[PDB]
């Protein structure tokens, strides 16, 4: 994610850059599965409405979570309870080969 | 023998060493220092694994103390190579799928590859000892291709797989050689009757998330057929994005425009490049779904075309799972005549062997003389040569059983055969009609000691690649002047076999 | 009124609802005075209530 945190008033919502590369030193061509969630200490809550199915372009990619979509999910719309909650992102990317598959995550 | 211009599989030094870690080394810094620096240069060898090798070190001098280092990166690769992608926990005696990805990082040069899945008696493959399984393919520069291979783990433990790919009008070859774990099930409890005479004589002193119905059907009007799939989820609420991995019967491709027609389809999407991929080696397809239902059958179907003509065709494969979870997947294999698309093998209590090699020793050759006839009968391999009469016949899906009536023991071998005895010979269903075999006919037959199914006295017989069979008519069916030449060589084969016996 | 009868019920599963309530009642209040019959008077009064 562009900035390490989530800014509550960032109208953009959140722009995310996906870098995917082979171990030997070459870039990957494919398609991605992006899912997010929230963690409250040891308590994690999954965010089902946000999953986006998204292409991967010459070892580079951009994904955008528009602020409109973001806010429709939330349970209690705005409160102080929300602070102290962190976000985690699980990525599942499949090659054009259809064969190899990688689970990735940004947490905290 | 079409083309002479490829590197022989027999000379394809595969990639062998794939440690997940190594060089646990410990080396000492004896060099005369300059600048206060002893410098060490350890000439080493580069493992047969293509990855950047990260190097981590620690200098323990007793005077200055410990010291971690800046990790060192050695970037390893070849222009063109393979990597093979397998599962881990496979189950012995269950047909599975693997995928082999050849990458090509040549910038402007396309490539034509002949690649063989290499034969292994631990696996039921399509590759017999003598009948190679070589697939020919073409690669766009700076692109890689996914090749499926469905197999049966016949044995347990650390099994290695090898595939050697060689190229034409160019230089390199490569080979992957990679092990994993095979294991057993142990149930053998499928709808047993109370006493089915399963026991021997001498002993003693799974798709849980998914509904998946796949059937490949034919077309009305080279050859094109229909692929049909029929899927569902088993739960309380409908499920999230599900994925399909679909792979092509050897030499197959979908209908490019019906593919396009389906992608605009509701709840579905296939990106453009795997959708406008080329007809040249379009072989593996991945289709992602928005959601899948728990309430009823939502099927799909589309066309497949035959790019290259080969008589025998790897089953297609279809693997479906929720976007999040691969391990609770469900895999089906298809084949139009093979029900559920499974290779023919031969099974007893916990053992199986692969029954997929040529039906019998090849017939119709110009040469049918006594000279070659005897030569294949004077070989040591021939354990038994019998002459019986097709008495009974059990036909079935799996195999087709011919009950043979041995009256004379021409040459017993490692067999204890009594006179006027009834014994069971098998032939796979794929072969049945090619044999043009009818009951009530005499047959003079022979095989090997290795080609005996079971243990004594509850045994059976198997007709293999090198088994020889030939019908024997009656006395009233050889008096024809047309049928002279056959019955001539039958009489002289017999007598000179009988009088002389075997030479040795 | 049918929607708002079961408010504080479908707030967790569907957070769209409060919008449909508000703008429907807005359409009421800006355009409630200009009615003639009492039936429409009565019901729309209650929903603004
Ligand atoms: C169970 O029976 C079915 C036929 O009814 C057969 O297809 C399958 O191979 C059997 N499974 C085992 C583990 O024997």
């Amino acid at each position: 994610p562009t900035e390490k945190f989530y800014y509550i008033y960032n109208e953009k919502g959140l722009e995310v850059t996906i870098t995917a590369r082979f171990l030997y030193g070459k870039k990957v061509e494919g398609t991605a599965f992006v899912i997010f969630g929230i963690q409250d200490g040891e308590q994690r809550i999954s965010l089902p409405e946000s999953l986006k199915r998204i292409p991967i372009e010459d070892g580079s990619g951009e994904v955008v979570l528009s602020r409109k979509v973001l806010l429709d999910g939330v349970q209690n719309p705005r409160a102080e309870d929300l602070v102290g909650k962190s976000l985690y992102v699980s990525a599942t990317v499949i090659l054009h080969s259809g064969s190899d598959m990688v689970q990735a995550e940004r947490s905290g | 023998n079409l083309d002479e211009d490829i590197i022989a599989e027999e000379n394809i030094v595969s990639r062998s060493e794939f440690p997940e870690s190594w060089l646990w080394n410990v080396e000492d810094l004896k060099e005369p220092p300059k600048n206060g620096i002893s410098t060490k240069l350890m000439n080493i060898f580069l493992k047969d694994s293509i990855t950047t090798w990260e190097i981590l070190a620690v200098s323990m001098s007793d005077k200055k103390g410990i010291c971690v280092a800046d990790p060192f990166e050695v970037t390893v690769m070849q222009d063109f190579f393979i990597d093979l992608r397998l599962p881990y926990s496979v189950v012995r005696n269950e047909q599975v799928e693997i995928r082999a990805v050849l990458y090509n990082y040549r910038q402007n040069q396309e490539l034509k590859v002949r690649v063989e899945l290499l034969h292994n008696p631990a696996f039921c493959s399509l590759a017999t000892t003598k009948r190679r399984h070589q697939q020919t393919v073409t690669i766009p520069p700076k692109s890689s291709l996914s090749v499926p291979y469905v197999i049966v783990p016949l044995k347990t433990g650390l099994q290695e797989v090898e595939v050697k790919a060689a190229v034409y009008h160019h230089f390199i070859s490569d080979g992957v050689r990679k092990s994993l774990k095979v294991v057993p099930e142990g149930i053998r409890m499928n709808k047993t009757v109370a006493v089915r005479t399963l026991d021997p004589e001498r002993l003693g002193r799974t798709c849980n998330k998914f509904d998946l119905k796949v059937t490949i059907k034919p077309a009305p009007e080279k050859n094109t057929m229909i692929l049909e799939i029929c899927t569902r989820y088993r739960g309380d609420q409908d499920a999230t994005m599900s994925i399909l991995d679909i792979s092509m019967m050897t030499g197959f491709a979908p209908d490019t425009d019906d593919l396009k027609q389906l992608a605009n389809g509701v709840d579905r999407y296939i990106s453009k490049y795997e959708l406008d991929k080329a007809f040249s080696d379009r072989n593996t397809l991945i289709i992602y779904l928005d959601k899948v239902s728990h309430s009823e059958d939502d099927c799909l179907a589309f066309k497949v075309h035959q790019y290259f003509n080969v008589e025998l065709i790897q089953p297609g494969a279809v693997k479906v799972y929720a976007y999040y979870n691969l391990e609770e997947s469900c895999t089906r294999f298809y084949h139009p005549e093979k029900e559920d698309g499974k290779l023919n093998k031969l099974c007893r209590d916990e053992l199986c062997r692969c029954a997929e090699e040529n039906c019998f020793i090849q017939k119709s050759d110009d040469k049918v003389t006594l000279e070659e006839r005897l030569d294949k009968a004077c070989e040591p391999g021939v354990d038994y040569v019998y002459k019986t009469r097709l008495v009974k016949v059990q036909l079935s899906n799996d195999f087709d059983e011919y009950i043979m009536a041995i009256e004379q023991t021409i040459k017993s071998g490692s067999d204890e055969v009594q006179v006027g005895q009834q014994r069971t010979f098998i032939s796979p269903i794929k072969c049945r009609e090619a044999l043009k075999l009818e009951e009530k006919k005499h047959y003079l037959m022979w095989g090997l000691s290795s080609d005996f199914w079971g243990e004594k006295p509850n045994l059976s017989y198997i007709i293999g690649k090198d088994t020889w069979v030939e019908h024997w008519p009656e006395e009233d069916e050889c008096q024809d002047e047309e049928n002279q030449k056959q019955c001539q060589d039958l009489g002289a084969f017999t007598e000179s076999m009988v009088v002389f016996g075997c030479p040795n | 009124i049918s929607l708002q009868e079961a408010k504080d019920i479908c707030e967790e599963q569907v957070n769209s609802l409060p919008g449909s309530i508000t703008k429907a009642g807005d359409f009421l209040e800006a355009n409630y005075m200009n009615l003639q019959r009492s039936y429409t008077v009565a019901i729309a009064g209650y929903a603004l209530a």
